[PDB]
């Protein structure tokens, strides 16, 4: 159906076409720079709040644990 | 660690009265202590915002455009 | 910002326009003074992504990479101070860049130069942390120490007495409540004597000196 | 330099004792068959307590036609469940289990049990070996001669020895206070609370 | 929820709209930066049910298959 | 003064386990066993280094300096 | 001025016992039968305990055709982690492991055990060659003279040359409790507080 | 009166080890082990030099000047 995750303030017309490369392989060329910040985030998470920022096979079916303190 | 994330629990002393004016001293400090994040929050997250809602209210047409210097 | 630096690094240089404030750090400037302390010339050095740059200044070589997005090009700029009249201009690749000349008096100079200790004869001057970084180190020492000796301490063991009658088994088998075959003097716990005092005698320190 | 074996065993009992070595142990013509007993009879009654090395855990038993449990000859001790068999509570007689119970010598189904067993000289490890030689040099020549100054050095001897078996026992088993019963499977991690603090 | 994520993991990335805000945790989107500070390029990676696309994109695979729920 | 205050106070602060041979305790032992295991030793033994008395001599110093600080 | 030799040892032994020394090992008319078999006692008695000279660690064994673990005849005891293998309970008996637990022979992987072995006397280190000696002497002279004041004069001995090696050890070796089981690889610092504070 | 009192503070506030002969603890073991190890020997022979009684003289010392102040 009607894709509209975007406003309809400033829509126009097709300016750019696929000049070099697609969307997939500039997101998976810089997966590898942006890995290190999301393990640190992810650890931080699991100290402070468990299930915050969560692992890709942790959703449905995922069990969190808990720490022994509250601060 | 209670005091460096600012919490209320260890501004208590226990034992002995406190002063309001000590209690307004001490939450001068629990202000200040983040001035540097409540600084670059202002700089980097309001400006913006307000700059893009007005942007989309005037192209809504809902108010007339804004006088410019000449 | 400009004052967390000076408080922690010492040294800050500030550029006023009418676009905003912009603050450079210690790490990308130079600058020479005479020991009666007038600047009298700064060199800032700056690094930014090619696509922000003018096309005729783009070289073969970037005009080649792919990584336009992945790569970047130096940009240079050059500041003197003479008769009360600044001057600078900004440079990329030894040439000048076109229209980025400016001129004006000193007392309306564009370029702030800050130090926190006013020390005479040093071209770069004196954070403040530095005062106590001396006592700072030796708090963080001695924190880390007791911590390490809790560490240490807070271990629990058993401890069986061969002149005794207690068999392992039968202690560590034996449900709650049970009645068993022992004398309790022979089973005994590992524990530090007397370290209390000293461990008190430490907190004290850590104490004057955190205060102070 | 090998395990101790039974010759050397024998041979270390008579020196203690205060006899000249023996050669051989098949066909001799001394106190070495009194020394094999003597050293069989302490092990038996070392054996007879229940240790790492001679018990068996979750062990099953089968029972024979006429619905009575056989034990073998070398059985020492077994000991059932309480939790486990809530109506049935049973103590060896002899060699046939006893349901006190219910005063009978007959059950219903099959048991699981922890057995220990008797063994042979050859399956022994080095510590109880060590131990089984001194216990019975002593019981031997406080028989045979009847001395006291001889009986306290000897007394000396095995407590040093004692102790160094239930040291080595101790720390090859590694029996913990944590996990109670050792016939639940162990949830237990012992997160070292000495180490990891950095 | 931005505050919240921003103490926890130190990144997010917002999205202002007419019908609403919508915010992207780190994990899905990527960036490069001059050394400056400026940014370039933002990449945003997301996934939905096929139901909301439109049927010309939706391919003879994705057709033969009775799992348009799953 | 506050150096030499400052001097004792770091060298009291370590911790060691000193065991007589007399007894019947194997550094091995202690050493490898697990939290909450029970092994064979006497703990009669095992001592850890310690100043018997100092404390009087330092709380001196201590109110010395106080009064000079004072003044 | 080389290590101790064994003709060194037996003539010390032999002194102590208060005896003329010996001259050779080989073809002797004297008492080193009795004196090397004394030897050889101590050392096994002394070896089997397991120390830092004699053990290594994460050493890898391999099953036979019939899926059993057959062990060296000089392997004086066999350790196994129990957080590794979570479901085998393994104890030596004789020269295999038996798994406790399962009550079986017979297993389903390779293991990863520490164990210790029993060396030979040239290999031994001084210290322990010392120890070795002293003990070897006090025994043969407790349990074959049996007098009074030379026993109180041996005992002397060894509890001074206990101190000394057990002292030699323990600096060797470098125990520490922050380190846990050695097994883990180094995590450890030990940032002294005696020294950065200026 | 005050310098005599600061000079006798300054001597009482040296720190020195002291090893007893008759026991088995040797100063290289000591001096080169490192935080939190296990060594051989006996904490009873390892003592550290104090002045056993010498607070009562002070103690008059510091209200004699107390009171010479006050006047």
């Amino acid at each position: 159906m009607k894709t509209r995750l975007t406003n309809n303030v400033d829509r126009q017309s097709a300016l750019y076409g696929s000049s070099g490369g697609t969307a997939a392989q500039r997101y998976e060329q810089l997966r590898v720079d942006r890995n290190s910040p999301l393990k640190r985030a992810r650890d931080c998470s699991k100290v402070t709040i468990p299930g915050l920022i969560e692992d890709e096979n942790y959703g449905d079916a995922g069990r969190l644990d808990t720490p022994y303190q509250s601060s | 660690l209670a005091f460096a994330f600012m919490l209320n629990t260890a501004i208590q002393r226990p034992g002995e009265r406190v002063t309001a004016e000590e209690i307004r001293y001490m939450a001068q400090e629990l202000d200040a202590g983040i001035s540097g994040l409540y600084s670059i929050l202002s700089r980097e997250l309001q400006l913006p915002l307000v700059r893009r809602l007005i942007h989309i209210l005037r192209r809504k047409r809902k108010l007339p455009d804004f006088p410019r210097s000449e | 910002e400009a004052l967390k630096h000076l408080l922690v690094g010492g040294n800050v240089l500030l550029y006023v326009s009418d676009e905003g404030i912009k603050v450079i750090h210690l790490d990308s400037y130079v600058l020479c003074r005479d020991p009666m302390g007038n600047v009298t010339e700064i060199v800032v050095e700056e690094e930014i992504f090619k696509d922000a740059l003018p096309e005729e200044y783009l070289d073969e070589e970037d005009d080649d990479d792919d990584d336009m997005g992945k790569k970047m090009v130096k940009i240079y700029t050059c500041i003197k101070f003479m008769d009360d009249q600044c001057h600078w201009y900004q440079e990329i690749k030894g040439k000048e860049v076109p229209g980025t000349h400016g001129k004006c008096a000193a007392d309306v100079a564009p370029w702030i130069a800050l130090r926190q200790d006013r020390v005479d004869s040093e071209m770069y001057g004196r954070s403040y942390v530095e005062q106590y970084y001396g006592d700072l180190l030796a708090l963080e020492n001695l924190y880390k120490a007791i911590l390490e000796a809790s560490a240490s301490l807070s271990k629990v063991l058993f401890l069986c007495n061969p002149n005794g009658t207690t068999r392992p088994r039968t202690l560590s088998q034996a449900s709650n409540g049970s009645i068993v075959q022992g004398n309790a003097a022979d089973v005994t716990v590992l524990q530090a004597a007397g370290k209390s005092q000293d461990l008190q005698i430490a907190n004290q320190t850590i104490e004057r000196i955190e205060n102070r | 330099a090998a395990r101790t074996s039974f010759l050397d065993a024998v041979n270390r009992v008579l020196q203690m004792l205060g006899e000249a070595p023996v050669n051989s142990l098949q066909g001799q013509f001394g106190l070495a068959k009194q020394a094999e007993v003597a050293l069989n009879d302490v092990s038996r009654t070392i054996q007879t307590e229940g240790w790492s090395f001679n018990t068996d855990l979750e062990k099953k038993l089968e029972r024979n036609s006429s619905n009575e449990i056989e034990l073998s000859s070398n059985v020492s001790r077994v000991v059932v469940d309480n939790l486990e068999y809530p109506d049935i509570d049973v103590v060896q007689r002899g060699d046939k289990l006893y349901d006190r119970k219910n005063n009978r010598y007959t059950f219903d189904e099959d048991l699981i049990v922890d057995m220990t067993t008797i063994l042979e000289w050859d399956l022994l490890p080095e510590h109880a070996r060590q131990y089984i030689t001194i216990k019975a040099g002593r019981q031997l020549q406080e028989a045979i001669i009847g001395s006291a100054e001889l009986t306290k050095l000897n007394l000396t001897q095995e407590v040093e020895a004692r102790s160094a078996f239930l040291e080595e026992e101790t720390t090859k088993s590694e029996h913990s206070m944590l996990r109670g019963h050792l016939n639940r499977t162990s949830p237990v991690n012992t997160y070292i609370p000495s180490r990891t603090l950095e």
